[PDB]
């Protein structure tokens, strides 16, 4: 299963 | 469905502990549930969350508890005060989603126990032009219920509670008046449910 | 017998000719479940091993969301590393992102990693306890900046003990059927003479897995380190894959040089030879 | 001076009519953005989540077109059109595109509306009936703000140039002058309540003060009365010995 | 900043004639992604060709597979034609049955 919240960009 | 507020609407006198109710329906494991808190004239923000079953988080003397097993997220309080008036919604985040789901609001609409009732009219003057008049119905308890005016052109303002520090002599007001050279503040309050004794100097 | 799970995120920049690709693929232990391109007519994450098929319309919405998350999470970053390098808006760019989580025999949390490139350059990489991240230049260093802000270190140590490491074991239940299997590799060797004088021995094996895999040709005892040639491993195409290796031997002495063949799904190393 | 900075603040629109709405990110590190609606009925709504520069999309609802762009990394913007209701539109981010704290923006408020009914509000000050001085020992101010359309106001007191925090009775929601239109004019009223002896100081400046929101110079008037744009309306009275 | 394409063509099964069988062509060990394969019969470009999930290896290399369905006979033969940034023209490896 992928990540579950996408976070910060770089 | 999904987030449901059973309760619209909340009233209770200040110091009654406080409950809303929030139940959800979720299909996903990951139950992210959040209570925001909008009063008037600001924006909402956030009030607390949780994701753990049977977890108490506590922020500002409110505190819920997330049930997993009953889709339950319950927001309490010890004692209600005059400054938690406002609106309350419940929203939950359902993990696959991007967007958040939130209900249709509660509104807790904390009254003053009035401790020494006193009800009375009264009738102001305008400071420009003398003969333009309003009729103040104030220093009643809490209980009685304002009427709307049976007649159009009488205009009557709903229940309003006020302060102040100058001894703490907090109490409910309201207003009404007209152009009608005919209204008197003795018959303007009509409609009402104004308690027998209810002051009315000459 | 430890397990393993790997998500493996690509995406290649086409300037102009449209939004850039995104080729996103899952692998547990060694075989491919899960496939997501921006490209195909789909537009949702995808089964590619039939044992996680079974899984109902939930996961896949779920699924497709958070890889469509992370497609866009990178779009932004393509160009945000475009301005951090001072690299022209006309040329394609590619970013690598690799993660996964370790179980052991037993089910537990052996290990997590990330690792993360830029035109086939290290670029950010997650470290040893999972509370720290090493930035590969001063470029990246500016990323890990921003990730030691909004804590993406402690949540996401959450993830790769918590979420990852159960949906493995679901997924090698869901499917020990055929996760579980230790194949073992069908041995045999070749020879072609390339001269009169000199001749090749190349020893084979097929069908076997996982593709960990040893060929070391001995010569009486002795490695031949600075004489053998070895392929990568490659995949059959059907879940099972192949290696060989080849030693030049000098023409009549095929029984001095032995190959020894070691696989977890061999018993004993076997050693063949002409 | 904030998080989120969310422009127009307020806006009248008539019927049919476009407004576009834009919102600034000020900390890159929580780039997840969104646009939600409020409805006349006081509902929460999510509209649009849009993470990377040129992302547009469209959708409709109840009374309102929308179009979505994200222009760059914290420019978002947002165009409604072809309106039917009046609404209040947020602007969101957070750290994490699901499953974080959703911080909300000040809010732009439309209302729809035929611009040859704003009407601003006229401001009158009542001083204290004597009776409830002599019997109560205290000083009940009135303020009644009459005639106005749209509902968009805000009353303050303001004592010896200060506003004021006790004593401050706002009405909760405006009353319809004429209940039957849905077209009416509103009114407003308000309550400040001051000990006996603070208003018998002819000291004391009393200033009951309505913001009207309203339209703007760069739209025209034509029919024969004053321009209804956006001003303060103000009354007062001054302390009265005995 | 480019590394070049690894390139191997072999069949799925023993190779048997007149039995169905599936021709292989491994990639690996190529940057950037993008890459032209096509696999030959006799000089011709076969149509329906299905490749792998493009991925990568630990190096950031990438490695991808393409395959197709065919059957041997003693009168065909095999290739596969590569073209990548790294090669200046289109590199044929061929099949050997061995």
């Amino acid at each position: 299963v992928v990540v579950g919240a996408v976070g910060v960009g770089k | 469905d999904s987030v449901t507020q059973k309760e619209g609407l909340v009233t209770l006198t200040e110091g009654l502990p406080v409950m809303l109710n929030c139940t959800y329906q979720t299909i996903y494991s990951n139950a992210f549930l959040f209570w925001y808190v909008h009063y008037l004239n600001e924006s909402p923000r956030l009030l607390l969350k949780s994701s753990t079953d049977n977890k108490r988080t506590e922020h500002q003397g409110f505190h819920a508890t997330l049930h997993k097993s009953s889709s339950s997220f319950h927001l309490q309080k010890s004692s209600a005060q005059l400054s938690d008036s406002a609106l309350y919604y419940c929203a939950l985040s359902e993990g696959g989603n991007y967007k958040y789901v939130f209900g249709a609001g509660t509104r807790l609409k904390v009254i003053a126990h009035i401790q020494n009732p006193d009800p009375a009219v009264y009738q102001l003057r305008d400071s420009k032009s003398s003969d333009k008049s309003v009729c103040l119905f104030t220093d009643f308890d809490s209980q009685t219920n304002v009427s709307q005016s049976k007649d159009s052109d009488v205009y009557i303002t709903d229940k309003c509670v006020l302060d102040m520090r100058s001894m703490d002599f907090k109490s409910n007001s309201a207003v009404a008046w007209s152009n009608k050279s005919d209204f008197a503040c003795a018959n303007a309050f009509n409609n009402s449910i104004i308690p027998e004794d209810t002051f009315f100097p000459s | 017998g430890s397990h393993s799970m790997r998500y493996f995120f690509t995406s290649v920049s086409r300037p102009g000719r449209g939004e850039p690709r995104f080729i996103a693929v899952g692998y547990v232990d060694d075989t491919q479940f899960v496939r997501f391109d921006s490209d195909a007519a789909s537009q949702r994450m995808e089964p590619r091993a039939p044992w996680i098929e079974q899984e109902g319309p939930e996961y896949w919405d779920q699924e497709t969301r958070n890889v469509k998350a992370q497609s866009q999470t990178d779009r932004v970053d393509l160009g945000t590393l475009r301005g951090y390098y001072n690299q022209s808006e006309a040329g394609s760019h590619t970013i690598q992102i690799m993660y996964g989580c370790d179980v052991g025999s037993d089910g537990r949390f052996l290990r997590g990693y990330r690792q993360d490139a830029y035109d086939g350059k290290d670029y950010i990489a997650l470290n040893e306890d999972l509370r720290s991240w090493t930035a590969a230049d001063m470029a990246a260093q500016i990323t890990k900046r921003k990730w030691e802000a909004a804590h993406e270190a402690e949540q996401l140590r959450a993830y790769l003990d918590g979420t990852c490491v159960e949906w493995l074991r679901r997924y090698l239940e869901n499917g020990k059927e055929t996760l579980q299997r230790t194949d073992p590799p069908k041995t045999h060797m070749t020879h072609h003479p390339i001269s009169d004088h000199e001749a090749t021995l190349r020893c084979w094996a097929l069908g076997f897995y996982p593709a960990e895999i040893t060929l070391t040709w001995q010569r009486d005892g002795e490695d031949q380190t600075q004489d053998t040639e070895l392929v990568e491993t490659r995949p059959a195409g059907d879940g099972t894959f192949q290696k060989w290796a080849a030693v030049v031997v000098p023409s009549g002495e095929e029984q001095r040089y032995t190959c020894h063949v070691q696989h977890e799904g061999l018993p004993k190393p076997l050693t063949l030879r002409w | 001076v904030t998080l989120l900075e969310q422009n127009p603040r307020w806006r009248l629109v008539p019927r049919g009519q476009a407004v576009n709405l834009r919102c600034i990110l000020k900390n890159s590190q929580y780039p997840w953005m969104s646009w939600y609606q409020q409805d006349l009925q006081k509902q929460l709504q999510w509209l649009f989540t849009l993470r990377s520069p040129g992302d547009k999309e469209v959708k409709s609802l109840p009374g309102a077109d929308y179009l979505a762009t994200r222009v760059t990394d914290t420019e978002l913007r947002l165009q409604v059109a072809n309106m039917s209701q009046g609404r209040t539109l947020y602007c969101t981010c957070s750290a994490r595109h699901s499953a974080e704290t959703l911080y909300f923006g000040s809010g732009t408020r439309l209302t729809v509306l035929d611009l040859r009914n704003v009407f601003p509000p006229e401001v009158a000050v009542f001083e204290p009936s004597e009776a409830e001085i002599s019997h109560t020992q205290k000083a009940t101010l009135v303020c009644l703000a009459t005639g106005f359309y749209p509902d968009h106001v805000e009353l303050s007191w303001w004592v010896n140039g200060k506003e004021v925090h006790s004593g401050v009775c706002t009405d909760p929601q405006p009353l319809k002058e004429q209940p039957a239109l849905n077209d009416s004019r509103y009114a407003l009223s308000s309550r400040l309540r001051v000990s006996a002896t603070f208003w018998q100081n002819p000291r004391n400046h009393f200033r009951c003060q309505v913001q009207f929101y309203g339209l703007s110079e760069n739209d025209e008037w034509t029919q024969d009365r004053a321009k209804p744009v956006t001003q303060i309306v103000s009354a007062e009275a001054w302390g009265r010995a005995d | 900043i480019q590394r070049t394409p690894k390139i191997q063509v072999y069949s799925r099964h023993p190779a048997e004639n007149g039995k169905s069988n599936f021709l292989n062509c491994y990639v690996s060990g190529f940057h950037p992604s993008d890459i032209e394969v096509d696999l030959l019969k006799n000089g011709e470009r076969i149509e329906k060709v299905e490749h792998s999930d493009l991925s990568f290896s630990k190096d950031w290399s990438f490695y991808l597979l393409y395959y197709t369905e065919f059957t041997p006979t003693e009168k065909d033969e095999y290739a596969c034609r590569v073209n990548h940034v790294t090669l200046s023209q289109p590199k044929i490896v061929k099949w050997d049955r061995d």
